[PDB]
RNA sequence: CCGAGGGUAGGGCCCGUGACUGGGGCGGUCGUAACAAGGUAGCUGUACCGGAAGGUGCGGCUGGA
RNA sequence: GAGGAAGAAGCCCUUCGGGGUGUAAACUCCUGAACCCGGGACGAAACCCCCGACGAGGGGACUGACGGUACCGGGGUAAUAGCGCCGGCCAACUCCGUGCCAGCAGCCGCGGUAAUACGGAGGGCGCGAGCGUUACCCGGAUUCACUGGGCGUAAAGGGCGUGUAGGCGGCCUGGGGCGUCCCAUGUGAAAGACCACGGCUCAACCGUGGGGGAGCGUGGGAUACGCUCAGGCUAGACGG
RNA sequence: GCUAGUUGGUGGGGUAAUGGCCCACCAAGGCGACGACGGGUAGCCGGUCUGAGAGGAUGGCCGGCCACAGGGGCACUGAG
């Protein structure tokens, strides 16, 4: 559907632990109710997804993972 | 039974009770049947003590059964005094 | 005619504000007793009875006030205000310690009491109350 | 020779081609705090014109108001059109209970306490015109009982 | 209304409505941010005004105003509302109370620092 | 608490000397005489009409400020007498004359309302006999007040008095000096004060 | 006292039993005006004597039945039917007051 | 016998929601119905018609000469 | 707290003369919150004991959580001030920053390069161990109008009759006394409110006393008005 | 628009005691626009806040009554 309402709370566990949960709420046509996290290295998100997914049988797919940049646009 | 007994009144550290007549099973701050006079323990005025003595007296009289402060108290204004 | 009686306290008003000497009023024994009072405490000259076309009525003599000075002459009414309090529509019985001082003392209150007609001050005085009729001043 | 105190002043608006035009309103309240106001309101060009305007028409135009100790003597409700003045005696402690207007005249007129509420419509000029005409009508025990 | 019209017919009572129902009915709410934009006002005000949607512990999901210059809320920021509506934004009808929970105060004001939040000066 | 602060900037705004500290207030250097405009920047700048409530302020503030009483307390003794019998700009004035750190004032004891609260309150004055140190304290009528012990022998109550010896206190009074005892007699007349003060409109400014 | 009331028999077509109806009459609490008012009660007779039509005293009485609770005290007039009538029709109106 | 309650079945009112679908309020395209005889006096109940305002019939009103 | 300059510095304004914060500070003096030291409560006088009788009456003794507290006596240090506002309503104005941005806002509405309306500073007003904000109630709102509003054109006369309930109802006399008015009486607890007095240093608080009133039971009286029954009338209405 | 223990009767049962309080028979009644029935909300007063007053709003502390003791039902003991 799948659970915005489910995975949100688990953000909010996870992220009452931790930074790297890490949300601003989003949303794409790929998927209803996504949200962008960022993790301080690659391991943490897949420790914090693996986790979920075998834990809570929330079995996902995280598109990801995102650099950040110093665009500075001619106009 | 019914009785006569100091019922608490005044404010903290400051007591005024208001002997009174009243069922036993009422707690003592409770709608009494009667008020028959006043005792302030402190003594901070002339009058401190003041038994409607003829009330007292019938009270007494058809088996109201006083404290023994409050019996202590209707001495003092002559309840007993024959 | 559902209110003969102020009916009566209408026709004054009216007739007055135009300045008539007079007025008829179809006559029964109660509004005798306003007349009374009215004249009694100086709102009238007085009345008397009478008889229009057959049928008895009530003329009613009419105070007014001295000539004025200015534009718009017309002198001072000794009636000024005057107005029912216990229509048909909704009775009005006021006791002995309720019954209203008007206008300061510069005006009166009548009120069927059991004990008559009376004013305010009489009825004060006697120590009563009962319907309030009217107010003037 | 008496005190005065503008209540009111105001501008206003006409119209030519090519541009509104100005003109002024002042209405002030005279009297001697005796027991003699009198209330006049004056238009002109120029704000102090109509403030001196409103003067002179304002003492030509005072009032008589009984003063029974200062509060006046009986309650008297008039009411120059839609707005309501609603006077009312009252004991000394009191002082004048009263809009900012019905005030100014009172004040004036020498009343030092009384109340009064303002009902109906409570634009100044008409409140303070009913309230001069709501005076005007006051009378005693003795200018009454002459009267009968 | 004659007499017998008001025995009859009884004068209706008022009735006043809510003008911030999201509080239900509370003096203030609690709520976690899930948007958190500007917003331009209506006319003739122009300018680029800082709002936040809220999701309040009241069960509403609301949208309040970050007044100050300047401030330290994003998305998942929890900050408490304070009943208040914006005449410019319409549909904002409370205001984020500064210096409580994940809104700080603004920084380095001088003056009505009790409104705005702001500690008091060295 | 009190007020504290700068009481001459004071006597400029309410625009006349409210006498509020003591000596220097007959001064030929005291504040007014030099300088009676209101305090700050634009203390010289022409006057805007006064608004009517501006004029009641003004008059409720000049008041108050004589007897240097908190607003809190002022009320409350100004509702007093509403609910009291009597004329209410008076009662007012006297329920408000009646305070103990007034009446030593008044006896001069103290040079001043302010330094009299001080006396008042380290227990230098005292009410038939028995010590009081509210400077609230309703004085009734027939109240012996004096100086007591351990302060009569004092450099400052003596000076005050000494300083005493030829004026006369005022008509609703008394005064045994250098004895350093008066005695309320009864509670003034709105006349027997002559402050320069309007009672009524502060009758009038309670009631917007 | 106990308590009396005065009023038409509106009905029998019980035992022992005659709906009694009750007027009261008292001011608007706020309003003044007069107004009446109306109840009837269920009052007791034993020997099924009072009829229809009849303007009766009755009196506070122990419980008799569920609902009533008042005996008749005396008859003091008859053939009221007049407000029995009254009564019917205010009754009888009443079908043109549904939907 | 009754009986808390559990179970079976059939109704009633409420709330939440739903592909889609009406309209409503707030921020370029087509015309130009109303406001001056507004360029066909307007409004109106009603009927039919028309992309849109609206036009037209029947009767009414002046709040139109 | 009293004194203390035609008036320090600093900072703000300026027509570069000067103004302002300001008797404010400094500073001279005396008073002494806090602290230290000493003594130290009322609330507790009964049950008990003695005389007398195990009665009245009289006498005597035991008992304090609060508390080594309040309070008293002595000694004694100048010893926290903050917050809201300053276009209008509404008491309180200047400069600088910003340029329809940032921001302010309850409402008018402010801000588009001289802003008393934004941000800061000086100055000012308010109140002060508080000062503001939100929420909610009454108020202003005679804006549900009993007191105390309205419907030609502002919202508002039913499209028109007929008539059921219900509302209301002319002139005179008499009986009733339901309403209505009056008197007595019972009730209307205490606490609260109100008036007076007294008790804690005042007050808050508390004690004692006083008056309240609607209401409702009972008894007694009144008869104008409203009701009810009875008689009578012809000015309303109907009919020939 | 509502009502079959529903409304009255009789005779029983029960209680400290009146009553369809419960049970059997008997009659067809009882209630409602003076708002029954259904729905919503609420513990009620002394009081309290406001208000010129009428009024509005409110029932925290305290005093009085009521009701409940995790959600329901039942009785036992007993002056209760
Ligand atoms: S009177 Fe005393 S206080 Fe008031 S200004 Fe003159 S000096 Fe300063
Ligand atoms: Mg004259
Ligand atoms: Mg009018
Ligand atoms: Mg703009
Ligand atoms: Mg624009
Ligand atoms: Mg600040
Ligand atoms: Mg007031
Ligand atoms: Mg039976
Ligand atoms: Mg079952
Ligand atoms: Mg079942
Ligand atoms: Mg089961
Ligand atoms: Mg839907
Ligand atoms: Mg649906
Ligand atoms: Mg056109
Ligand atoms: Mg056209
Ligand atoms: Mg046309
Ligand atoms: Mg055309
Ligand atoms: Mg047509
Ligand atoms: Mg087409
Ligand atoms: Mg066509
Ligand atoms: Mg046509
Ligand atoms: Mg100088
Ligand atoms: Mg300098
Ligand atoms: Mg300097
Ligand atoms: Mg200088
Ligand atoms: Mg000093
Ligand atoms: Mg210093
Ligand atoms: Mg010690
Ligand atoms: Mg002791
Ligand atoms: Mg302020
Ligand atoms: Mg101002
Ligand atoms: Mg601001
Ligand atoms: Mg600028
Ligand atoms: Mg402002
Ligand atoms: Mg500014
Ligand atoms: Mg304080
Ligand atoms: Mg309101
Ligand atoms: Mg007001
Ligand atoms: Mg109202
Ligand atoms: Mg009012
Ligand atoms: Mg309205
Ligand atoms: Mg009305
Ligand atoms: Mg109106
Ligand atoms: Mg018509
Ligand atoms: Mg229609
Ligand atoms: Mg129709
Ligand atoms: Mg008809
Ligand atoms: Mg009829
Ligand atoms: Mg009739
Ligand atoms: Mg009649
Ligand atoms: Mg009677
Ligand atoms: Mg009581
Ligand atoms: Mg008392
Ligand atoms: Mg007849
Ligand atoms: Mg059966
Ligand atoms: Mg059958
Ligand atoms: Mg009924
Ligand atoms: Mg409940
Ligand atoms: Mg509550
Ligand atoms: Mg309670
Ligand atoms: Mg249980
Ligand atoms: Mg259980
Ligand atoms: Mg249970
Ligand atoms: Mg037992």
């Amino acid at each position: 559907s799948g659970d915005y309402g489910k995975l949100r709370d688990a953000l909010e566990k996870l992220k009452l632990n931790d930074a790297a949960l890490t949300f601003e709420p989003e949303s794409s046509t790929a998927l209803g109710f996504g949200f962008r996290c960022g993790f301080l290295g690659l391991l943490h998100a897949e420790i914090v997804q693996e986790r979920l997914e075998r834990e809570f049988g929330l079995s996902l797919i995280a598109t990801a993972p995102s650099v950040v940049y110093k665009v500075r646009l001619k106009s | 039974m019914v009785k006569i007994r100091l019922a608490r009144f005044g404010s903290k550290h400051n007591p005024h009770y208001r002997i009174v007549v009243t069922d036993a099973r009422r707690k003592r701050d409770g709608k009494y049947i009667e008020k028959i006079g006043y005792y302030d323990p402190r003594k901070t005025t002339p009058d401190w003590l003041k038994v409607d003595v003829e009330r007292a007296r019938y009270w007494l009289s058809v088996g109201a059964q006083p404290t023994d402060t409050a019996r202590r108290l209707l001495r003092q204004a002559g309840v007993f005094r024959q | 005619l559902t209110d003969p009686i102020a009916d009566m306290l209408t026709r004054i008003r009216n007739a007055t504000r135009v300045y008539k000497e007079s007025t008829d009023v179809p006559a029964s024994r109660f509004k005798e007793e306003i007349l009374r009072i009215l004249a009694r405490e100086g709102f009238i000259k007085g009345y008397e009875r009478v008889d229009v076309d057959g049928k008895p009525y009530l003329r009613v003599y009419l105070k007014y006030g001295p000539r004025r000075q200015g534009p718009d002459p017309r002198p001072e009414q000794v009636i000024h205000h005057i107005r029912r309090i216990s229509k048909p529509g909704r009775r009005v019985y006021v006791g002995v310690k309720e019954i209203p001082r008007v206008r300061r003392g510069l005006g009166i209150a009548i009120l069927s009491t059991s004990k008559g007609v009376l004013t305010d001050r009489e009825a004060r005085k006697l120590g009563v109350g009962g319907e309030l009729i009217c107010e003037v001043w | 020779d008496f005190e005065e105190k503008m209540i009111l002043i105001r501008r206003t608006a006409r119209m030519q081609a090519g541009g509104r035009r100005f003109r002024f309103g002042a209405l002030v309240v005279v009297g001697d705090r005796q027991g003699r106001v009198g209330l006049g309101f004056g238009k002109a060009p120029e704000v102090p014109l109509a403030v001196q305007k409103a003067g002179y028409y304002a003492r030509r135009n005072m009032v008589e108001v009984p003063l029974q100790n200062g509060t006046i003597p009986h309650e008297i409700e008039v009411e120059f059109g839609a707005s309501k003045i609603v006077l009312k005696p009252a004991a000394p402690g009191t002082g004048v209970i009263a809009g900012a207007v019905p005030r100014a005249i009172l004040e004036l007129a020498g009343v030092t306490d009384i109340l009064t509420k303002e009902l109906g419509s409570r634009n100044p000029i008409n409140i303070a015109y009913a309230t001069m005409e709501a005076l005007r009508q006051l009378r005693t025990k003795a200018d009454v009982e002459r009267l009968r | 209304p004659t007499i017998n019209q008001l025995v009859r017919k009884g004068r209706e009572k008022v009735r006043k409505k809510s003008k911030v129902p999201a509080l239900k009915g509370a003096p203030f709410r609690r709520g976690v941010c899930t948007v958190v934009r500007t917003v331009t006002p209506k006319k003739p005000n122009s300018a680029l005004r800082k709002v936040a949607k809220v999701r309040l512990t009241s069960g509403y999901e609301v949208t309040a105003y970050i007044p100050g210059e300047g401030h330290n809320l994003q998305e998942h920021s929890v900050v408490l509302i304070r009943g208040g509506r914006v005449k410019d934004l319409p549909g904002v009808r409370y205001h984020i109370v500064r210096g409580v929970y994940d809104a700080a105060g603004v920084k380095d004001r001088k003056k009505s620092r009790s409104k705005y939040g702001t500690k008091k000066p060295k | 608490g009190r007020y504290i602060g700068p009481v001459c900037r004071l006597c400029r705004r309410e625009g006349v000397k409210l006498y509020l500290k003591g000596e220097r207030c007959y001064s030929p250097k005291c504040a007014m005489e030099r300088r009676p405009y209101p305090p700050g920047q634009h203390g010289q700048k022409r006057a805007r009409r006064p608004s009517d409530y501006a004029v009641r302020l003004r008059e409720k503030q000049k008041l108050r400020r004589i007897y240097g009483i908190s607003e809190r307390q002022f009320r409350n003794l100004f509702e007093e007498a509403s609910k009291k019998k009597g004329v209410t700009g008076s009662v007012f004035l006297g329920l408000l004359e009646s305070r103990l750190d007034n009446v030593v004032y008044r006896l001069g004891f103290a040079v001043s309302r302010r330094q009299a609260r001080q006396l008042v309150r380290h227990g230098h004055i005292t009410v038939n006999g028995r010590r009081v140190d509210l400077p609230s304290y309703r004085v009734r009528p027939g109240d012996e007040i004096a100086v007591a012990e351990k302060s009569r022998n004092l450099e400052l109550i003596r000076q005050n008095l000494e300083a005493m010896k030829g004026r006369k206190v005022g008509p609703w009074l008394s005064l045994d000096v250098e004895g350093m005892k008066g005695k309320f007699l009864r509670l003034p007349d709105r006349e027997d004060l002559a402050l320069p003060v309007n009672e009524q409109l502060v009758i009038e400014f309670y009631s917007r | 006292p106990k308590k009396v009331l005065t009023g038409v028999v509106v009905s029998d077509k019980m035992q022992k039993t005659v709906t009694v109806l009750v007027e009261r009459q008292f001011p608007h609490p706020l309003y003044g005006k007069v107004i009446k008012r109306s109840k009837k009660y269920l009052a007791h007779d034993p020997e099924e004597k009072y009829k229809l039509g009849d303007v009766v005293e009755i009196i506070e009485s122990r419980p008799i039945s569920k609902r009533k609770r008042f005996r008749v005290l005396r008859l003091v007039e008859s053939g009221r039917m007049d407000l029995v009538e009254k009564y019917l029709i205010r009754r009888q109106n009443y079908e043109s007051l549904s939907k």
